[PDB]
RNA sequence: CGUAAAGCGCACGCAGGCGGUUUGUUAAGUCAGAUGUGAAAUCCCCGGGCUCAACCUGGGAACUGCAUCUGAUACUGGCAAGCUUGAGUCUCGUAGAGGGGGGUAGAAUUCCAGGUGUAGCGGUGAAAUGCGUAGAGAUCUGGAGGAAUACCGGUGGCGAAGGCGGCCCCCUGGACGAAGACUGACGCUCAGGUGCGAAAGCGUGGGGAGCAAACAGGAUUAGAUACCCUGGUAGUCCACGCCGUAAACGAUGUCGACUUGGAGGUUGUGCCCUUGAGGCGUGGCUUCCGGAGCUAACGCGUUAAGUCGACCGCCUGGGGAGUACGGCCGCAAGGUUAAAACUCAAAUGAAUUGACGGGGGCGCCUUGAAACCGUAGGGGAACCUGCGGUUGGAUCACCUCCU
RNA sequence: UAGCUAGUAGGUGGGGUAACGGCUCACCUAGGCGACGAUCCCUAGCUGGUCUGAGAGGAUGACCAGCCACACUGGAACUGA
């Protein structure tokens, strides 16, 4: 059955990127919206939006730079089979700091770059570059 | 077809035979000169059958051997070993090696002469030898091994690798010796009753003997003999088989 | 595998109204009635393993529904298993 | 087990006695290789070097006229601190001494033995088997070893 | 983990793991900070001292931890409340060798009873054994009995898998579409566990047409145990027990999401049909191509072997060996779980080029050239035979070298 | 190596220790433990550390420091802080 709604959106991003799709869409959820926001805030996508009351849909507009996908790697480290937590300093570096990790802290979701200078460890969602 | 090639095991077989005068010795299937020579050597004089008349000429014309043996040129299953036992003064030592389709016949013809034979000494294929000596409670056991162990005491002599043979087979093979009992440890009223009891039983070896020998005897007969009819045919020793044979013969 | 009318009697007993089908009560009741009826089938048709594969699916489905209702509301659970005499 | 054991003995005797050494035992085994094992002794002594000499000689003087060469290799040996032994005269040197035997007769009152040599007959070894005594023919035995006490 | 070793024969299901979505609450996990503690020595850093070094030594750092307190509230967990997308009920249809039970039909073989009839029949390469003058064989009629469903029938349907095929009835399982309605996360997976599970064989009692291990007898062959033939028991059938394995293989675990196309098949359904054909759609199932990607390669390819999430099963060189032993299980066969010593430098998968070779066609292109699985029984062999499953239907390999 | 256990598990009361306590004893209850591996059998003193390893790990516990146990073998008990 469905057991990871986040890996589902990330694999939709990958598969949509590889399929050259201008956008991809998902059953929305509050966490997915926050995720989509932080990766728009690091510029990995053109835009995201949500459409419809009751059942919701979250659409992601995939970014292509000249001839190619902007995201080339996206993977999620907190398997629902085993969660992952890191201290404020133990927040990892993606592509030696070129890339991003996503941290759910007790003051919300943010990039590892934000989280380490904010002094908060937390749970780690995923890596992207 | 096969005959041996390597002196080590040839010498082992002919020495293990212990062929000397004071014994009524006769070869069958002299084959290649290499294994018939040492036995025709150690016995001052020796009898032989070869089935082939051309090989019988090759060996009878061989001056090591023709002057040192008396030679016969026919199917041994025709041959009157009971008269040869009289001509050789005492019951025979019968021995050698063959193409061995004839093996199954050899045993029955030898058993037709259990009086006229003192002992038998022969090479045979691994599976049939291990069957021939098999203990009653084993899958290797069965009707032909029963009849063999009925007629004679049976004794493996030595075992030989396949590269030892002139055309080397894939199949390891052993020389075996056997001894018609001086008195039958299992006295029997007839052997045809044994032969048919054993074939019926082994033709049905997966089912209970109530569903094998109990197709002829009753369960109350079998248990009356002291035999549990719920056994399988391959649980049953030659002792109770000859007891059944006597029961069949004497109650008929 | 049930007549519309036996279904109607059961849903009009265990159901909220005629608009309800598939409230847990409706389900477990009609499922139970089917299971009860099929005892007569298998009491003749011992060797009907392919049919009894459906029966095994049904009794386990009954168990799953009951256990959900038991954790959702013990009162509805206890009065429902009382009415059907379930946990017999 | 050997080919033509007397012929083999004499062909081996020629370099053995040319070296002034003495034969003791000849035995062959048939298996993964098939191989020939020569026991030689000389009571001044046999070194590894004396084995090396007679072995290089037989490795020539037998091979060039081999009656058989199947899978062949050989070794020459001192007869061990527990020694294989083969003849009436051997057991006769060793009357009163502990032994093990395996036989061409293969029957209960088991013809596989531990023994102390009681006396030698012209045809037989008489031996304190199992602290009992019994006698076995030189022909009804097939292999024997002496002072098995030494491991 | 398709073929190199590896996905339980299949399914259900307990424990266990895992779990959509919204709001409140909690604050266990988690995070942050503090406090106590984490022996010294050792380690590391920064110094000092032995002429240097090793060595010694000052001071720091480190001691990933544990406890306690304090906050933090995203996420996870708990609690509470809901939600309808997952799950599932209902109403109406649809297709189907799905299963269980009971009748019944036309072919067919054999057999019996005649009838007509007469020297042959039968069998093979040819023979023989076999059958017939007591009349066979043949052919007509009449009867018996057991077994199986010609054709449709398909690159076709159903079924968890094993499997399911004359026809009708009776009971009965599942599936898919339609259009709503309803419940309200009720879910997935699943160690143990439980049950289903070809063929063979066993157990108890029937049946026995045809076929046929074993067996028997005739032939063939250097031999022939085979291959051939004439016979023939078990078995094959049935009811009721058992066994519990198969190349039980898509050699491919279950569930869920995503990701180019294309040509079919089959089975619902909507709309348009000008009708009847058509033509727009639109589920389900299913076959073959093939893009991307993947893959050792072969190949796989939206029914993945692509991209991924949850759980389970399994493998860790080759032999020894699925063998020992022990336990369990079985009526017995055997099943099952399962070693090690010992031994070897491999063993192995795919694919390339010559042989192939026997050729085959026209010096040239290039092939007229069974293995196994499970199981039961014979047994000169490796082997032979019966039952039914799978396809993985075959070869084998010699003279040196640097930029 | 699957079940284990009768002072066994718990209770009351008596006795007992420097001290709590089946520590022990009377009675009384029928518990208690275990597939989150008890029970059983093999093997081992433990630890700061040490060696290796990029690291995670793996190996290991000689010397030095901390803890433990033992003192011909097996039994006790005196005295004393
Ligand atoms: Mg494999
Ligand atoms: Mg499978
Ligand atoms: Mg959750
Ligand atoms: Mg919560
Ligand atoms: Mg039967
Ligand atoms: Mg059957
Ligand atoms: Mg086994
Ligand atoms: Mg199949
Ligand atoms: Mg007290
Ligand atoms: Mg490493």
């Amino acid at each position: 059955s469905m057991q990871d709604p986040i890996a589902d959106m990330l694999t939709r991003i990958r598969n949509g990127q590889a399929a050259n799709k201008a956008a991809v869409t998902m059953p929305s959820s509050k966490l997915k919206v926050a995720i989509a926001n932080v990766l728009k805030e690091e510029g990995f996508i053109e835009d995201f939006k949500v459409e419809g009351d009751t059942k919701p849909e979250l659409e992601l507009t995939l970014k292509y730079f000249q001839g190619k996908a902007v995201v080339e790697s996206i993977q999620r480290v907190s398997r629902p089979g085993l969660r992952i937590y890191k201290r404020k300093d133990e927040l990892p570096k993606v592509m030696a700091g070129l890339g991003i990790a996503v941290v759910s802290t007790s003051k919300g979701v943010m990039t590892d770059r934000a989280a380490r200078q904010a002094g908060l460890g937390g749970e780690i969602i995923c890596y992207v570059a | 077809q096969n005959f041996l090639n390597d002196q080590f095991v040839i010498d082992s077989i002919v020495s293990a035979i212990n062929p000397q005068k004071g014994q009524a010795m006769v070869e069958i299937g002299p084959g290649l000169a290499a294994l018939t020579e040492p036995v025709g050597e150690r016995l001052d004089q020796l009898t032989v059958i070869e089935l082939d008349r051309d090989l019988a000429a090759r060996l009878q014309t061989h001056p090591f051997l023709g002057p040192k043996l008396t030679i016969y040129q026919q199917d041994a299953m025709t041959f009157n070993f009971g008269e040869l036992a009289e001509k050789m003064g005492q019951p025979l030592r019968v021995f050698g090696n063959l193409p061995y389709n004839i093996s199954t016949p050899l045993m029955f013809h030898l058993f037709s002469y259990t009086d006229a034979i003192a002992d038998m000494h022969f090479m045979l294929q691994k599976e049939v030898v291990n069957r021939l000596v098999a203990g009653p409670n084993s899958k290797a056991y069965g009707r032909l091994s029963v009849m063999a162990q009925y007629y004679c005491n049976v004794i493996p002599v030595l075992e030989v690798p396949p590269s030892a043979f002139t055309p080397p087979p894939k199949v390891d093979s052993a020389v075996v010796r056997l001894v018609p009992h001086a008195t039958m440890p299992h006295p029997v009223k007839d052997v045809r009753v044994l032969s048919r009891i054993t074939t019926e039983a082994f033709n049905q070896r997966r089912k209970t003997i109530r569903n094998s020998l109990g197709n002829l005897f009753s369960v109350e007969v079998l248990t009356g003999m002291g035999i549990d009819p719920a056994m399988r045919a391959e649980n049953i020793s030659v002792a109770q088989y000859c007891q059944m044979a006597n029961y069949l013969a004497e109650n008929a | 595998s049930l007549s519309t009318e036996a279904t109607a009697k059961i849903v009009s007993e265990f159901g909220r109204d005629a608009n309800d089908t598939g409230s847990t009560e409706v389900q477990v009741a009609l499922l139970t009635a089917q299971i009860n009826h099929l005892q007569g089938h298998f009491a003749e048709h011992k060797k009907d393993h392919h049919s009894r594969r459906g029966l095994l699916r049904m009794v386990s489905q009954r168990r799953k529904l009951l256990d959900y209702l038991k954790r959702k509301d013990v009162a509805r659970y206890t009065q429902l298993i009382e009415r059907l005499g379930l946990r017999r | 087990m050997s080919t033509l054991e007397q012929k083999l003995t004499e062909m081996i005797t020629a370099p053995v006695e040319a070296l002034g050494f003495e034969l003791v035992g000849i035995e062959f085994i048939r298996g993964r290789t098939s191989t020939l094992r020569i026991y030689i002794d000389s009571e001044d002594g046999i070194n590894v070097d004396d084995c090396a000499d007679v072995s290089h000689q037989v490795s020539a003087v037998l091979d060039v006229e081999d009656p058989i060469t199947v899978a062949y290799n050989l070794e020459v040996s001192s007869p061990g601190l527990d020694r294989p032994l083969f003849t009436a005269e051997h057991y006769a040197r060793f009357v009163g001494e502990e032994v093990t035997l395996v036989l061409r007769m293969a029957v209960q009152n088991r013809r596989k033995w531990q023994g102390v040599i009681k006396a030698v007959d012209g045809e037989m070894i008489t031996v304190t088997v199992e602290g009992k005594d019994e006698v076995f023919a030189l022909s009804n035995i097939q292999k024997a070893n002496l002072v098995p006490h030494f491991a």
